[PDB]
């Protein structure tokens, strides 16, 4: 099926994004980057790959914050080009990548308005992937109720609020409940969208989204114990896409401690190995580190087929991990904390 | 108590008994049904297997009939 | 005397009695097995009770076999055409009713197993619900017998 | 009464070119345009 | 091998010998129930019943020889079930 | 004579008429009015 | 205790399968003192072992049904007499002409008196194992049985 | 979705109507009509033939055309970060055009065979002419559809090879072998179509 | 004498009565089974009330059977083409009316059950809604008897 | 005597016996092989056991072959039309019943491999469900043998 | 002598040559022009290099025009079915080839223009791929000239 | 001598010439007018400059009109089938070619105008590409004028 | 004298002239009407300007009526097949060209009116585009008047 | 002598033998080469092992070719309908069974190579399951030889 | 045709009227322009029914 139609609209961008993927840093490149003794040495190594001149025309008293910002700037430009060149099926899919950032940007807008801050103060600080089309919400910035209706009118995200959150819920609930509530509706809506793109996009992007549901339910549970969240709150936040949903998800909702969470993980061999591989002891990889390491593994596996949209999601996530890695190497080096520097996640 | 729910459930049980006197009677046809299949499984599994060992000469037939019976036994069990 | 094509409707009866019944039983099996496989991950013990929909899918193919055999054993070149249309009606009436049964056995035999995994008390309910699926194949058989033996 | 030789030959040709027309038109209805442009 | 295969070989040995010797008997007595089972040919509707009787003897030997091979599978399997 | 011409003319014209009605009907039935600015308020 | 085994045996009524299932259940009962100490991990064997006595009972009834049906593995007891009659009885001057057609093509026994071997004291007549119409006869029976 | 469902509806309705007709003319005993004999005889052999020739070209050209843009799209898209791709990986396009070549070869060969009968009675047309028209259709259909599938496969695999090169140049030489296994299918289509053509004569 | 094809439309009657009623009863059961199973986990006590839509889907298959039997018992080789079309009519009438009733019963017998565990007062409402579904099968039966007996 | 066209149906039977069985055995194989590959990365040791669905799909291809060969060896230049129809029916009746078993083995094989990987206890139960798929092909063979030899 | 319907096939030939080539060239143009529109925002100078696939698509329309005109000039009332079917074959041959060639040109243009915009080295590579796409159009022209002159 | 019904193909030509050209013009106009309206909100000064795709779409409908009128004036009671098929082919050719040109005009008009909103230098390229689109209408018209005068 | 079925084609013409024009006008009115509804909330004054799309959709329905009535007034029992087929061609010519017109009107009126919501200066541009859409109905009408006055 | 059209079914036999096999081998080769290319970027060393599914797909094209050759060298104008149908049946049996084998080869030749990229132990398993695909081509061939040589 | 038009414009019109009471005027005009298609269909149908 997809092999016949897919190239007609996407063969160029499929070749382009795989071409950009080939530009990511090898394990050997990270092993060179960690030998550096200043940000200028990182610049000289990064100069040997696609990051060449990304830090040119910038202040000689260099800072790790600038490197982070320039890495994101490059990633944003790359993503914008692919989104600008796309046609409706891919374009809609690439918009589903953007929604993950858009949600966090809207969380800022709401947070600022709940503290009566002008949204014009917040917009320069937002993740530039999640940039708005319509701006009346940003321009008005008057009240949480005005923002809620303005978001609903202006934003691609608006449908997700209608699935889960009223104006009264926005006044009553904590913003972190709101953050996760939107993500529940988002993962389910994007998972349905991937299954509507039947064949290779479904069978390669669904594994990643299923892990994104499972990872959220695990992390939310192990973080919920020391909190006022009820069992009903945990349940109301868990995404239904994951292999947990038929039973283990409800068991995580009923559970409250690491041992019980591990007893859920112990039913599924991947998650069993992940928990066994992380006690979170001093110098250990943590449960969250193992999940990110696995998330990369799944994203690499999406590149093991030639024609499906899954590579665009995996690309953005992997480039985000490459930024996390280069910043972490730069932070270790700037702080002289070499002893833990190897904790970056290798990618390709 | 409720006469409504009581009468509805008791009427449904009565109706299920009266209609069951055809349908649940005919459920015993499952007997005949499986029996025919069971018989023909046995017949076809015999006729399409053991018969191959029935060659016209002692040496050729007796050597084949051993392995043929093992296939028959295997399928007859499973 | 009798038309040359007369046996065609008879044999298409016998085939249809099987084919649609097999399609029904196949779908019933496939759905149920998928559910069973998925549930067993957190339920190593329910497996042997959970197979029940699969067996109820199997009997649909057997109801097809009953009629398909009955028709086949009552075919001949000289068949009166009226007997052939009776046999066609039989083979469709079991065949497609078994298909319908297989759809109900499939959806029930998925959802009921999943629900039983979440709550063992559902088991009895699922039994009763599944009977009202499998009985379709039986009704298909009843009329198919009346027709074939008329 | 119901068909003729010229009709059959006409139809095989017509239905064949109508199948090609469908294939061509399907690709044409599959044309798309951007909703954005570069900086 | 393993003990599972040896246990199967014991069961098939006993069952095989039983059925195959009973077949050898039913073939040697020329039983009428076996007419559809014997590999007869058009040349067996000529000369007389001696032609079919020769085939019934040969097929009786097939089942006797196969039973002998199942006795050997038995003796082998009764060793393997103890050895494994 | 030429009942086969008449038959095909009636069939293919009734088919072409019906398909043009059906496809147009399906289009106007399933068209999107895009009034989302009101669904949000 | 009887009713379930009885219906199972009506279903599973091959004489040889009745024996093989009987044998399996017997080997579980005979080895009971051993099996009770063995691995719990073979849950399949533990389940059927916990059914061993009931499995045996239904195995015995399946022998009994297979005997009345007169079939082991598509084979029947030629030890018995017959309601069928030898070829000479189809050739009593009457029916001989039909037996000459029967000396080229398939023929149906009419079960006419004098030719027919009369009422029968065993289970099903052994001839119905080989007869081409047997399934029709068997179906008329097995339906009517199940109803009653 | 919708534009496929409209076509699917026509497709199912067509076969449903044939089943209705097939039953109808059978049960009403009119089944002496629609004897495939007159259809396969009153149709002109030249119709069958020329469809054959045109299929041989055009289906090969479709297979090749898909072939071309499927690999080409990848050549271009990988080529942005790996310009080296274009010169060498273009051999996939050459093989896609080779599927078109197989078309034009077989089509020209078929095109020599047809000549006028000066006849309209099926008996005056005679077996050779019918057998030729059918065989020519068969040949042209065989090569055409075989090439159609061959070219699409070559385009697919050649796209893969181009995107492999974009990561490592050495992969192209290794992977390229699959384009032969693709291309061979079109050659097999030619071989059969030659043999189907090999006995024909007309007039 | 009567046309020998005429029994074809008569058996198409008996078949359609059964087949389409089974298709209705299947879809009514399948949706209801999904409903009951998905619902059971939160309120397991509700199963013995919540089976009832399945029984109604069973009743639709019974209405098909009653017609299919009555048709089949009335057929003969010599059957007048008039009666054969009546039987086709009766068969489609009940069968597709049962299919319609089964679509209603399915959609109601899902959603109503999933409502009922959230709010038990719905149960009497779901019964009343379902009466107005199951009756479609009865209207199909009414017409089918009126046709096939005249 | 017989129509020269008449061997067409028996031949379509011989073809169908293979073709639809092959479509089945292919789909069953294809689905199961995808599952095995996607499982193996985690649990390589399971391959030598988890292959079984593919073997059973192979059995369906054999059931096709049996009937296809049987029909073909039974054809003759002047075949009786009644015998040609019997062969068509045999051919569809195995061929499509094998398609149905191929669907069933496919779905169960793919899901049941993932299930086994996540809970090894499933494998012993999965075999039962797979037999309950594969036997549909055998019931299709039973009828097809009956029709061809009748 | 010749049937009154005879000229109809060569007419449909001339139509198909022009129509299916116009369709292919339109699609080729539509894709390429959409690519130009997007590209020009970053590389406004590059338009008159990047327009190549657009003229090439126009040349595919001309290939159909040539054949269509040649057929149209070759038509007559008294035409033999032989010449009429040759002309039909020419029409279909160039026509579907014109779709295919025009489609490849469009897709290759939509890619190649954007690829050149980000990487100037690709421009000649695009043109080579487009020349192959045009040669497919030549094969449709060449057969069509051959059959139209036969 | 001429047969009955003979005007049908020729007037189907006349209607098709108009109709399919008007459909091409409609799609061309619809997509162009959409892109113009969206562009014009940002750039009102480009309104009159950007109408040209809509003018070209009107020209496609006029090419259909020209052929349609020329056929409509040449149709007569009892016309020869030769002229009737020439008029069919002419009207199909311009009509269906006008669809192709319409899609190219609509797509290139939409993309071109919205790209021109961001970059004025696209306007020159867009117009040249739209000439390479619009000329397909002329090519169809040429063949149609030729055919309708043979 | 003249054949039976005489009027049927001209009757389909009269209906087609109406129905397809009404479908066009309905789509036109519908799509543009929704854009007017949306716009009115932002721009209280522009309602009575923004109706012109819907007025022109009414004009398309009037063009259909003009031809439909002209055909209907021209029908008789004894009508020559010539005029009956011409009237079919007429009714399709206006009807489907009016469909094309109304489809274009709907889109350009929606996009134009939503554009005027953001920037009222677009109204002059929208009217020019609307004239180029509406005239497709006039072209269909011209041909249809010829094909009904002849 | 034999009827004139007789050879047509055998011609469609030789074509079906090849074409459906080409479709199979092409799909198999495409899915396989895709899986190879995607694997090879990560594991360049594995190509010389991972090529095997492509070879097996080629063997399906060989199975088509062999039957097609055998039919093509058997065809004649003098052919009896019986042998013409046998050639049709053979061609469909190998061609479509080959297509089925190609589908399975393609699915496993992908998923298996992708798995092997992660876990080399899969290779033995992948070969075993791939043999159970390619063998369907051989079963197709067997029936096609048996029919076409009868 | 009139039915679809009325349904679409009635829906969007009534919805928009929730925010803009002035839309009622435009809505009635558009409803007249939709409904008159039914009237035109009736007109020709009366003509044909009495020809």
């Amino acid at each position: 099926f997809p092999e016949l139609y897919f190239n007609v609209d996407n063969g160029y961008l499929e070749g382009l994004v795989r071409g950009l993927k080939a530009g990511v840093l090898s394990q050997a490149d990270y092993l060179n980057l960690v030998q550096c003794e200043t940000l200028e040495d990182l610049k000289l190594h990064l100069q040997s790959t696609d990051y060449g001149n990304f830090l040119a025309n910038e202040a000689s008293p260099l800072t790790v914050s600038v490197i982070d910002d320039k890495l994101k700037e490059k990633m944003v430009v790359e993503f914008r080009h692919m989104r600008n060149h796309a046609y409706e099926p891919l374009a809609s899919f690439l918009d589903f990548i953007t929604y993950s950032y858009m949600i966090d940007n809207v969380i800022l807008l709401i947070t600022g308005t709940l503290h009566q801050r002008s949204i014009a103060e917040l917009v320069p600080k937002c993740h530039p992937l999640g940039s708005f089309e319509q701006m009346e919400a940003v321009n008005i910035a008057q009240t949480p109720a005005e923002l809620y209706n303005a978001i609903l009118v202006d934003t691609p995200l608006a449908a997700f609020f209608q699935d889960c959150i009223s104006e009264q819920d926005l006044d009553e609930m904590n913003i972190e409940i709101i953050r996760n509530t939107l993500y529940k509706a988002y993962l389910e809506s994007f998972y349905k969208f991937c299954t509507l793109l039947g064949g290779t996009t479904a069978d390669a992007m669904c594994p990643i989204l299923e892990f994104e549901a499972d990872r959220r339910a695990f992390i939310i549970t192990i973080n919920s114990f020391g909190t006022e969240l009820s069992k009903e709150d945990r349940a109301k936040l868990f995404p239904h896409c994951g292999r947990l949903y038929p039973e283990g998800l409800a068991q995580l909702a009923r559970a409250d401690d690491y041992e019980q969470v591990k007893n859920v993980a112990d039913y599924y061999p991947e998650y069993k190995l992940l928990f066994e591989g992380a006690g979170s002891n001093p110098g250990d990889k943590t449960l969250e580190d193992r999940f990110f390491e696995h998330e990369v593994k799944l994203n690499k596996l999406a590149f093991l087929n030639q024609f499906h949209f899954g590579v665009f999601y995996a690309f953005v996530k992997l480039k985000e991990q490459e930024c996390r890695n280069i910043v972490w190497i730069a932070e270790c080096i700037a702080q002289r904390h070499r002893a833990k520097i190897d904790n970056y996640i290798p990618i390709f | 108590f409720d006469f409504g729910d009581t009468m509805v459930h008791q009427a449904i049980h009565t109706i299920e008994y009266c209609l069951g006197c055809i349908s649940n009677t005919a459920s015993y046809l499952r007997l005949w049904a499986l029996s025919l299949a069971h018989a023909q499984l046995s017949e076809v599994l015999w006729t399409m297997v053991i018969h191959i060992g029935l060659h016209v000469r002692s040496l050729a037939g007796g050597l084949g009939l051993f392995f043929i019976f093992a296939a028959f036994a295997t399928l007859t069990v499973a | 005397n009798n038309p040359e094509y007369s046996s065609f409707f008879g044999v298409m009866g016998a085939s249809s009695a099987m084919v649609f019944s097999a399609m029904g039983a196949a779908y019933g099996t496939a759905k149920s097995g998928t559910g069973i496989a998925a549930m067993s991950v957190m339920r190593p013990e329910l497996i042997m009770k959970s197979i029940i929909p699969v067996v109820m899918a199997g009997i649909i193919a057997i109801y097809g076999l009953v009629v398909a055999v009955l028709i086949a054993n009552s075919l001949t070149d000289g068949i009166t055409l009226y007997r052939s249309f009776l046999q066609l009606g039989a083979g469709l009436s079991v065949g497609l009713s078994g298909l319908a049964a297989g759809f109900a056995i499939g959806i029930v035999g998925d959802a009921g197993v999943r629900g039983t995994a979440q709550q063992p008390r559902l088991f009895v309910g699922m039994i009763l619900i599944l009977i009202f699926a499998e009985v379709l194949g039986l009704y298909g058989l009843i009329v198919a017998l009346i027709l074939s033996t008329k | 009464g119901f068909f003729s030789p010229g009709i059959w030959m006409g139809l095989l040709t017509t239905l064949f070119m109508l199948f090609i027309f469908t294939y061509g038109l399907h690709m044409i209805l599959s044309l798309k345009t951007m909703d954005r442009f570069d900086d | 091998c393993g003990p599972k295969l040896a246990a199967c070989g014991i069961v098939l040995s006993a069952w095989g010998v039983i059925m195959l010797i009973m077949l050898g008997i039913f073939f040697n007595v020329h039983s009428a129930v076996l007419i559809e089972d014997v590999p007869f040919t058009e040349k067996d509707f000529e000369n007389g019943p001696q032609n079919i009787y020769n085939l019934y003897e040969q097929v009786s030997y097939n089942c006797f020889i196969a039973a002998g091979l199942y006795l050997l599978l038995g003796g082998f399997s009764f060793c393997q079930v103890r050895l494994n | 004579l030429e009942y086969s011409v008449v038959f095909n003319l009636v069939l293919w014209i009734m088919t072409g008429l019906a398909l043009a009605v059906i496809i147009t009907s399906y289009n106007i039935w399933n068209m999107d009015p895009g009034y989302d600015s009101i669904i949000y308020r | 205790v009887i009713t379930f085994p009885f219906l199972f045996a009506v279903m599973f009524g091959d004489f040889g399968h009745g024996i093989l299932m009987t044998l399996f259940a017997v080997w579980m009962v005979l080895r009971e003192s051993r099996i009770l100490s063995q691995k719990n991990e073979n849950e399949m064997f533990s389940m059927v072992f916990s059914g061993r006595y009931i499995i045996l009972l239904m195995g015995l009834f399946s022998i009994y049904t297979g005997l009345i049906y007169n079939d082991c593995f598509s084979k029947s007891l030629n030890i018995f007499g017959s309601s069928w009659s030898v070829r000479p009885m189809f050739t009593i001057g009457n029916w001989t002409e039909e037996t000459l057609l029967g000396s080229s093509v398939l023929q149906l026994n009419p079960a006419i008196p004098g030719v027919f071997g009369g009422p029968y004291p065993f289970g099903i007549d052994p001839i119905w194992n080989i007869a081409t119409n047997k399934l029709t006869f068997l179906n008329s029976f097995k339906m009517k049985m199940s109803v009653i | 979705t919708g534009l496929e469902l409209l076509y699917l509806g026509i497709f199912v309705a067509f076969w449903a109507c044939m089943i209705v007709v097939g039953i109808c003319y059978t049960i009403f005993d009119l089944g002496f009509r629609f004897d495939v004999a007159w259809f396969l005889t009153e149709t002109s052999p030249f119709m069958w033939s020329n469809l054959g020739i045109g299929l041989a070209i055009s289906l090969s050209v479709v297979g090749a055309a898909w072939g071309i843009y499927i690999t080409g799209s990848s050549i271009i898209g990988g080529g942005v970060k790996a310009p080296r791709i274009k010169t060498k990986n273009l051999v996939s396009i050459i093989f896609c055009e080779a599927v078109a070549i197989y078309g034009i070869i077989m089509a020209i060969v078929i095109s020599n065979m047809a000549e006028p009968f000066s006849a309209t009675d099926p008996k005056a047309i005679g077996h050779r002419n019918y057998h030729a028209g059918y065989s020519m259709f068969g040949a042209g259909l065989t090569v055409g559809l075989s090439n159609l599938f061959c070219g699409v496969c070559v385009g697919i695999v050649g796209s893969g090879a181009a995107l492999a090169d974009a990561q490592n140049p050495s992969l192209f030489v290794k992977i390229l072998i699959v384009e032969i296994f693709g291309s061979a299918i079109g050659l097999f289509g030619v071989i059969v179509a030659i043999l189907q053509t090999s006995r024909v004569k007309m007039g």
